[PDB]
RNA sequence: GCCGGCUAAGAUCAAGUGUAGUAUCUGUUCUUAUCAGUUUAAUAUCUGAU
């Protein structure tokens, strides 16, 4: 039924020698904290993130909508120690 | 103790402003005088309220700021400051010393 | 000393005010030109004797219960 | 130089960061073009945090350059950048990202915020109207005369 | 949160401040456009007081100055402007 | 807020949580009464008698 005002950023092409403290401080840049039951989601490997490293794909959350499309629209492609990264909305994942 | 209501406005030269929570207090004829200025402001009508001036009324429903068209009507280079430093809007409001009441615009 | 000198407070009496009034008003008179070489003009009297008028009158001005 | 240089203004060192921010600062003196858009809006946000530092000469360097950074990339975008930054960043540093709205107004003309901001006041929030006075206080003063 | 001041004699003791606190207004406490340097009295710069910040109460790395906002408004024509109280007095920790 | 009223218009006691600071929440009572004093711009409040 809705189709815009998401607030589920998928970042996608990040290196799998990546943390959770990076992710966390790269969603700080445009948001504050999503931490609603104990903290806020990360990327989901094949273990459920035990055993494989990432499944190049990870999501971000955030208080606003306005906070995260601006934030699409300046860290489309951003670099990251290993390589550059693209945002998107959906993508057709989780 | 005290001149009353009417001997401290009969005294006066100038009971037309007079008020009858001002004749109790420590200086009646002072504060009469001090009243009678030119074109003073005196206090404002939330004196004795104890609402706050806005407990009653706390249902506002009005838009919260209009945008003026002195400004709304590369973001512009011809257009922008000649339509707001050049096309403005003067802003026609109280002039000396209306000074806001509770309500003050629904009235 | 100085820490408030001129001004009273929430019930500072009228004559209080006014005595306050006066003696700070003289001195923008001593100490001021064109109000202290009008006043010599109308009362027709020099500097000195204006000034000095002033001085005495910072005593108890506004009339005073001494 | 300019994606070499990045890197280095987000070192903690204090001689550091001081002479890297002026030397991102004159990389936009004269041309100052040099730049995709995104790698200068980045920069900028990189360098809001740091418009409040300890040392004084950092943060006269971070206005220093972002004057030159906000009017080679542009007043409507450096705008809007700002405005959405109002709600992230808790306040624990915000204010600072209000002072970064205050020297566009330094370093553009006054009509460059003040149509912009003043849209920004017709949302119904609470904590939006009143970042918007926030930021207009910090804006009349340092606007000057 | 009231701060309180000495307000002494101003003597010819130029102001200091910290690392931290140079560029805030030893009164006015802002950043914005500093218009002339702050002074102290006799009591502010005496042996173990030479050189110590206005605000930080320590080490001084410059000199204390007022806000424009702070000095248009005839405040630094005040006693000497060493930030000093009850808490922050001369047997202060 | 709705078509003068439906007790969401005020003051106040006990406890919990928390801050540098402001505070936030739960449970009461509200004199339905008179006089004298204190006091309040006036109420209120408190101090005593009935
Ligand atoms: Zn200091
Ligand atoms: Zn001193």
């Amino acid at each position: 039924v809705e189709e815009d005002r998401n607030t589920n950023v998928y970042v996608s092409g990040l290196p799998p020698d990546i943390t959770v403290d990076e992710f966390i401080q790269l969603m700080s840049k445009f948001g504050i904290i999503m931490r609603d039951p104990q903290t806020e989601e990360f990327k989901v490997k094949l273990y459920k993130d035990n055993q494989g490293n990432l499944k190049g794909d990870g999501l971000c959350c955030y208080l606003k909508r306005e906070s995260v499309e601006l934030a699409l629209k300046l860290l489309d492609e951003d670099e990251i120690r290993g390589y550059k990264l693209h945002v998107e909305v959906a993508k057709f994942q989780l | 103790n005290r001149f009353t209501v009417a001997e401290l406005k009969q005294l006066v030269a100038r009971p037309d402003v007079v008020e009858m929570h001002d004749v109790t207090a420590q200086d009646p004829k002072l504060l009469v005088h001090l009243k009678a200025t030119r074109n003073s402001v005196p206090v404002p009508r939330h004196w004795c309220f104890k609402r706050k001036y806005l407990q009653g009324k706390r249902g506002i429903e009005k838009p919260p700021f209009e945008l003026p068209d002195f400004i709304k009507r590369d973001i512009d280079y011809q257009k922008l400051h000649d339509a707001f430093f050049k096309w403005q809007t003067k802003p026609k409001l109280t002039i000396h010393g209306d000074l806001y009441y509770e309500g003050k615009e629904f009235e | 000393q100085s820490k408030y000198i001129g001004t009273g407070h929430a019930d500072t009496t009228k004559w209080e005010w006014l005595v306050n009034q006066h003696r700070d008003s003289y001195c923008s008179y001593m100490g001021h030109f064109d109000l202290l070489n009008y006043f010599a003009i109308a009362e027709n009297e020099s500097k000195a004797r204006v000034r000095f008028n002033l001085m005495e009158k910072m005593l108890q001005p506004c009339g005073p219960p001494a | 130089l300019l994606p070499r240089l990045t890197p280095i203004l987000k070192n903690r060192h204090e001689k550091v960061q001081e002479n890297c921010i002026d030397l991102v600062g004159r990389i936009a003196d004269r041309g100052a073009e040099y730049v995709s858009a995104r790698e200068w809006m980045r920069i900028c946000f990189e360098l809001l945090e740091l418009l409040k530092a300890h040392k004084k000469a950092i943060r006269r360097a971070t206005v220093n350059t972002f004057g030159y950074i906000a009017k080679a990339i542009g007043p409507h975008d450096v705008l809007a950048t700002l405005l959405n930054n109002l709600k992230v960043q808790e306040r624990q540093n915000r204010v600072c990202t209000t002072v970064a709205i205050a020297i566009v107004a330094e370093t553009c003309s006054p009509f460059t915020v003040l149509p912009a901001l003043m849209n920004e006041y017709r949302v119904p929030e609470l904590n939006v109207q009143n970042g918007v006075l926030k930021s207009l206080s910090f804006l009349f003063e340092y606007i000057g005369e | 949160p009231d701060l309180i001041f000495c307000r002494k004699q101003a003597g010819v003791a130029i102001g200091r401040l910290c690392e931290k606190c140079d560029g805030k207004c030893v009164i006015c406490d802002s950043y914005v456009r500093p218009c002339t340097l702050v002074r102290i009295c006799d009591e502010c710069n005496y042996g173990s007081y030479q050189g110590r910040c206005v605000i930080c109460g320590g080490p001084g790395v410059s000199d204390a100055y007022y806000c424009k906002e702070c000095t248009i408004q005839e405040k630094d024509r005040d006693g000497c402007p060493k930030i000093v109280n009850l808490g922050s007095s001369k047997t202060d920790l």
